[PDB]
RNA sequence: AAUAG
């Protein structure tokens, strides 16, 4: 659903 | 009459009488300025509104806050002309009171524990100057004013042009100065979605739920309830009268047409009806309905009625049911349906949704998504409709309150949705994108207030982190603030902004014009390529708001605009133009400014309507507009009349006479032309023009404008003092004004700045006043060109296509003739290998090239310079260069050896010479000042010695102090000897200014103002040119083929007036010369001015004798005639003015070949014509190389003329090759021209051998591509 | 060292209402002017070449 | 960006 490595992190 | 004006009296062929005058030119640039910086005690504009706007600061904690109180501006450290000198930014700094206030935490909150008030740097804020300019690292600049698109909502329609069918699908667009966009569309199957900030659409209603709207509410706000009873064991409708106007109707006593006019039996009124139970069928609901005993819902919200549904409530024991109201007509079922496809169900589900399609792939919690949503539209801090998109906004919804709102609520939202919906139904209209009620003025005040605050908002950041700590016992408010980030904001504005323009400096015209100029682009605006027609086109509302002629011509057309003569932006940033009030069908004298909304509802006459004594209409019929559209109207309809002429028309095109003779394509050119012009030695005034000239020389600034009134006391080439009058000092004033001029000033684009004095000793003078003309002005009247005898007739192919052929006269007079003033430097660093020097000791340079060096190495001023000459003398050290085996052999039999030092020197650039008129040297605080840098620093000082006793002596004798002018010197002091402040690793600059005297030429480009442009091919002997009876040739000859083709037949209508005004002037020459008596030169000048029924009462009788005198003085090189645009001289006048100088009344001529002696065949027009020389010059434009300079990564050719580059041979010249089949030429241009290494060198080899073979090679940039390919991972190779 | 010389510099700015010059700060850090011309003009990161 | 063709 995202691409955002930030957000796989969070 | 001014003194000024009285010197030379132009004649005024016009005939309507202005009750307007002019305004000032440059008001939009000044008073936007204004109310960026001064101080507003309602704090509604500027520095005070970002301010509040950002302050107070509060802690997170609560433990403190930052409060602001007042700000102030300080001195500049340096004048305009000193910040040009130095190169550094004309700005005032800016100081701001702040108080840090603390507070206690074991007492309540809110109570005062301590206060730290401080004053603190907040930057420095650049400063405009009296003309409307910023001074930017030395540079003048003009920030342009944008068109941009108001804030507030706009309903637009896709006009049937997207789905498969016509379906017109509506939209409506909130967007606010600041924040999020809301989007309310509608699909083609009529269902409502809603966009955040241009994203996945979502269904209306959610932005309903999350605003705790439940489904029967929705359906209530959005739909009417029709109603049902169950009365007497009988079906029960409640009528509405007006819906009624399929079944048998009730009312027994008045029935109804049965399944098969409604107003005659709706008269007498009855409030029953019976109905079928089908009717119901097809309804649906609007109530939930729940049973007590049962615990469940019998119907739902938005839920189709049934028979078993019916039955359901009949045993429920509910009588009444109300449902939607719903037609195919002026009602729909479009809520409902959007309700349908919608499957959020509450508050919560709804912001979790958002919360996706908002942050996708983020885990959604309650507080987050509620964050989410107050931040979006509901946060002053994120969100702001500001004042105007708040007044727009109210306008379109019809909203009566919340005036000073910010952000959007339920109403607002609710609102745009119902008018959406409305639009949709048929009632009301799509919004005109391109109307000037819809798009906005946005000036450099704004811009400046929003990157102010954008830098506020940085600090506020830091400061609340800082704030949010708690250690504050030893903080103060001046180590809470950085001024960095706010000055980073400002400097970014106001030098790297595209509206941030270089400005135009040609000539006062250009200036004036850069100044009122609007543009679509810039930040938050369009874009060139994504501009489409639509924009580009001339509105209906761009009448006396925007010129319709003046507009780039290229990619630009249409979205950059020149404000007109007399439009005005009002409080919110729309267009205004001036009308006259019709009241009692007499036209009043009184002004009205009206913009674009306002100016539909009225019928507005035009300023060509025939007017009666009384100041009523003629004509019972009168040519008006009214919505945007022109028509013949009754008189007693009309309420109101334009005030000008010259009101739809800009300044450069005000400027063209007989501009209603010219097509409108022609008149642009000639509108963007004439601020090309280039300022020529001897300024003459144009004989044929508009009127307009006094104001733009006047409110350009270029003039010396009388400040007070007074006598001239002294006059110099540089320097004017005038004794002020006694009525008009300040008690206690020396009683002197003094006038310094500019005297040979290099402008923006290398030209000549000159002020000429136009004032005698003792001569009176009153307010306004011209006391010297500057660049391009005449006494007072911008002079941008010259008057010339023009033929129109073909020459031998010489003025073939818009070639211009050009006695050599014009050449030997100097009439196109203008000075250049270049700026070199040179620049001397600092190296790893040690510091560059600047000294005459050049090595490998003979005592030739070092005559006009002085000690110090820098060029004497007064120095006739030529190209490759030496100006300032440099060398940089080098290092071990390797020797070939042969240069050693050769240095062994002969020895010399001395290459210490590498000569890079300043030279004077190939084909040009001039005079060096003046040097600057700036030297590194720290560093050894030369003996010639000493020179000028005493100069300078003594100078200044001089300059202050003369004004000391001169006020102290108008008067009729020593600590004041102490300090006064003393600081003039401290200017001068101070080190100046130079980029870093940099040691010396010395700068040399060039004068050239650039003479006409064949290439040079010359034009008119009609959009007659040419090339001159070839400057004529004097006895080869056509010639009259008398022996006078002509000047020029310009070819009639480009008259009727382009449609400007107001360059033949200039001619024949200026002929006519030049005999006139010749008369006048003649009666002068024969010293004839005063009576007679009173006769002939009051027969003169009195020819044709004008608005112009000129008596010479009331002009002194040595008036007369001047005025016939100045008539003599020809009378200036005045032809304002619209209101010009008929073809009558212009002939009883050629009868009066005794010339033919056709303006036909009978000339004779010069090199034959033979007459030509038919009569020429022979007249006289404003003629303009253009800054596109073939010195400047001559380029030639074989072999320079290459590129590091391409090793191709560099590009440009100052690189001494080469040109392009594109793809379409390598077509073109391909065509003719030239593949050598081809393979030429690609290879050994361009970048094969090897293969250049050998050609070059070659062609000095005289072989002329080429051995080609690879290109290098393909050796490059191959690299890059193979960096990406991909095997590119070259196989055998 | 340069971090430290822009804390200074900033203090300094606020504190005058103008840039500090070089020796000025040269005397606050009490190292040579020499130094913080050679600090000053190494602290500059290098520029783009796709910049217009 | 602006300007010329």
């Amino acid at each position: 659903r995202t691409t955002d490595p930030v957000r796989m992190y969070m | 009459y001014s003194y000024t004006e009285k010197k030379r009296i132009r004649k005024d062929f016009g005939t309507r009488p202005q009750v307007l005058d002019i305004p000032y030119l440059l008001s939009i640039q000044l008073d936007s300025f204004e109310k960026f910086i001064e101080q507003d005690p309602e704090g509604q504009y500027g520095l005070e509104a970002a301010f509040r706007s950002v302050f107070p600061i509060q802690s997170y904690n609560g433990n403190s806050e930052l409060q602001y109180v007042s700000y102030r501006l300080g001195e500049p450290v340096f004048d305009v002309k000193e910040c040009q000198i130095r190169g550094v930014t004309y700005s005032k700094p800016l100081r701001v009171k702040l108080r840090l206030v603390i507070f206690d935490k074991d007492a309540p909150a809110g109570t005062v524990k301590d206060i730290k008030e401080q004053e603190v740097y907040m930057g420095e804020i650049p400063l405009m100057t009296e003309n409307g300019t910023f001074v930017i690292n030395g540079t003048e600049r003009v920030i342009v004013s944008q068109l941009h698109r108001s804030p507030g909502v706009f309903f637009d329609s896709d006009k049937g042009k997207t789905h498969s069918s016509g379906k017109v699908l509506y939209n409506a667009r909130i967007i606010p100065y600041r924040g999020s966009w809301l989007d309310f569309e509608f699909d083609p199957k009529d269902n409502l979605y809603v966009r955040i900030d241009r994203r996945r659409k979502l269904p209306a209603s959610i932005i309903l739920r999350v605003l705790g709207k439940t489904s029967a509410e929705i359906l209530d706000i959005f739909f009417e309830k029709v109603n049902f009873e169950v009365k007497d064991q009988t079906l029960m409708m409640e009528l509405v009268p007006e819906r009624l106007r399929t079944f048998d109707i009730e009312a027994d006593g008045k029935v109804y047409v049965e399944k098969g006019h409604i107003r005659q039996l709706e008269k007498d009124g009855v409030n029953f009806i019976e109905v079928p139970v089908e009717y119901i069928v097809g309804k649906v609901s609007a109530k939930d309905y729940v049973n007590e005993a049962t615990g469940e819902l019998i119907i739902t919200a938005n839920q189709e009625i049934s028979l078993e549904a019916l039955a359901n409530l009949s045993q429920a024991g509910y009588k009444k049911l109300e449902v939607l109201f719903t037609n195919d007509l002026d009602h729909g079922p479009f809520m409902s349906e959007t309700l349908r496809v919608d499957s959020t169900t509450d508050r919560i589900s709804a912001l979790v949704e958002i919360y996706r399609m908002m942050r996708p792939g983020e885990p959604p919690t309650k507080e987050a998504a509620e964050s989410l949503f107050e931040s979006l539209f509901f946060s002053a801090e994120r969100y702001d409709l500001s004042t105007v998109g708040r007044m727009k906004f109210n306008s379109s919804i019809g909203r009566e309150d919340a005036e000073e709102q910010g952000t959007l609520d339920e109403v607002d939202i609710i609102e745009v949705m119902k008018k959406l919906i409305s639009i949709r139904n048929g009632k009301g209209e799509v919004d005109d994108i391109d109307h000037l009620g819809n798009r906005r003025i946005r000036s450099v005040g704004e811009m400046a207030e929003n990157q102010f605050r954008v830098g506020l908002v940085r600090v506020e950041r830091a400061v609340k982190e800082r704030l949010s700590l708690g250690d504050l016992d030893n903080v103060m408010p001046q180590d809470l603030i950085n001024a960095k980030p706010i000055s980073a904001a400002v400097k970014e504005f106001f030098g790297s902004s595209q509206l941030s323009q270089f400005m135009d400096q040609n000539n006062p015209l250009s200036e004036v014009t850069h100044k009122r100029r609007i543009s679509a682009l810039g930040p938050g605006g369009l874009t060139r390529e994504r501009a489409g027609f639509e924009v580009r086109d001339v509105h209906v509302t761009h009448y006396g708001r925007l010129c319709p002629i003046e507009t780039p011509e290229g990619p630009n057309i249409g979205l950059i605009n020149s404000l007109s003569a007399f439009a005005r932006c009002n409080e919110y940033g729309f267009l205004e133009t001036p009308y006259r009030r019709v009241v009692n069908g007499v036209v009043t004298d009184e002004v009205d400014y009206l913009s674009a909304i306002e100016e539909g509802q009225f019928v507005i006459a035009q300023a060509n309507a025939k007017l009666t004594e009384e100041g009523g209409f003629a004509d019972e019929l009168v040519t008006a507009r009214q919505k945007g559209e022109s028509g013949l109207h009754p008189r007693e309809h009309v309420d109101y009349m334009d005030v000008a002429t010259n009101q739809v028309v800009s300044i450069a095109a005000s400027l063209i006479p007989f501009l209603e003779h010219d097509d409108a394509n022609r008149a642009l050119m000639g509108a963007n032309m004439q601020r090309q012009a280039v300022p020529t030695l001897r300024s003459e005034k144009p004989l044929v023009g508009t009127g307009i000239e006094r104001n733009v020389a006047v409110d350009s600034g270029v003039t010396a404008v009388a400040k007070r009134g007074g006598v001239i006391q002294s006059v110099d080439a540089s320097r004017i003092v005038v004794k002020v009058n006694e009525e008009e000092l300040i008690p206690g004033e020396a009683g002197i004004d003094i006038y310094n001029l500019t005297k040979y000033t290099r402008s923006n684009q290398n030209t000549c700045i000159n002020q000429r004095p136009c004032v005698m000793p003792g001569e009176p003078v009153a307010r306004g006043d011209v006391l010297a003309d500057g660049p391009s002005t005449d006494l007072g009247e911008l002079a941008l060109g010259q008057n010339m005898r023009i033929a129109f007739m073909p020459w031998n192919g010489y003025n073939f296509e818009d070639s211009i052929l050009v006695s050599e006269r014009v050449v030997q007079d100097d009439r196109f003739t203008t000075i250049h003033i270049q700026e070199l430097s040179c620049v001397a660093r600092d190296t790893k290998l040690g510091a560059e020097e600047i000294t005459a000791d050049i090595p490998n340079v003979g005592e030739a090239a070092l005559s006009k060096l002085d000690e110090s190495g820098i060029v004497y001023i007064g120095a006739e310079v030529k190209g490759g000459d030496i100006l300032v003398g440099k060398v940089t050290p080098k290092g071990e260069t390797q020797l070939t085996p042969e240069e050693k052999l050769l240095r062994a039999i002969f020895g010399e050896k001395a290459s210490d030092v590498k000569d890079t020197s300043l030279r004077v650039p190939n084909s040009v010479a001039g005079t060096v008129i003046d040097v600057q040297v700036f030297t590194r605080d720290g560093v050894e000042k030369d003996k010639r840098a000493l020179e000028i620093e005493q100069m300078q000082l003594k100078e200044a010695k001089k300059d202050l006793t003369e004004e000391f002596q001169i006020l102290e004798g108008g008067l009729l102090l020593k600590a004041d002018f102490d300090k006064k010197f003393e600081a003039k002091r401290r200017k001068i000897t101070q080190g100046d402040d130079l980029a870093p690793g940099v040691l010396k600059i010395v700068k040399v200014y060039l004068a050239v005297k650039r003479r006409i030429q064949p290439g040079d480009k010359m034009a008119g103002r009609h959009g007659n442009k040419g090339v001159i091919s070839k400057i004529n002997p004097v006895e080869d040119m056509p010639y009259d009876e008398n022996g006078q040739p002509v000047d020029i000859v310009l070819n009639p083929l480009g008259v009727p083709s382009r449609m400007n037949i107001g360059q033949i209508l200039e001619v024949h007036l200026g002929l006519a005004a030049k005999g006139i002037g010749d008369k006048i020459n003649q009666m002068i010369k024969e010293q004839q008596e005063l009576a007679k030169l009173r006769e002939f000048l009051q027969k003169v001015y009195d020819l044709g029924d004008t608005r112009q009462r000129v008596d010479i009788s009331e002009l002194s004798d040595e008036d007369v005198r001047t005025l016939a003085h100045n008539l003599r090189a020809g009378l200036p005639v005045a032809t304002p645009v619209f209101d010009g001289a008929p073809e009558s006048s212009i002939k009883a003015m050629l009868e009066l100088a005794d010339l033919p009344a056709s303006g036909q001529l009978t000339l004779f070949d010069g090199r034959t002696g033979d007459a030509f065949e038919r009569p020429v027009t022979v007249g006289y014509m404003y003629m303009l020389k253009l800054n596109h010059l073939v010195d400047d434009k001559m380029h030639a190389r074989s072999t320079g300079s290459y590129s590091l990564v391409t090793q191709q050719p560099l590009g440009g003329k100052a690189q001494f580059g080469g040109q392009r041979f594109g793809e379409m010249e390598v077509w073109a090759l391909e065509a003719y089949g030239a593949a050598y030429t081809l393979q030429e241009m690609l290879t050994v021209k361009s970048d094969d290494v090897n293969g250049r060198t050998k050609m070059y080899k070659n062609i000095v051998d005289g072989n002329h073979a080429m051995e080609p090679g690879m290109p290098e940039s393909f050796n490059v591509l191959l690299k890059e390919i193979r960096s990406l991972g991909i095997n590119i190779e070259l196989e055998d | 060292t340069i971090n430290k010389l822009n804390r200074i510099s900033r203090q300094m700015l606020q504190e005058m209402g103008r840039e500090p010059l070089p020796e000025e700060l040269a005397e606050r850090m009490q190292m040579p002017e020499d130094k913080i011309r050679k600090v000053l003009k190494i602290a500059k990161e290098p520029i783009s070449m796709e910049t217009p």
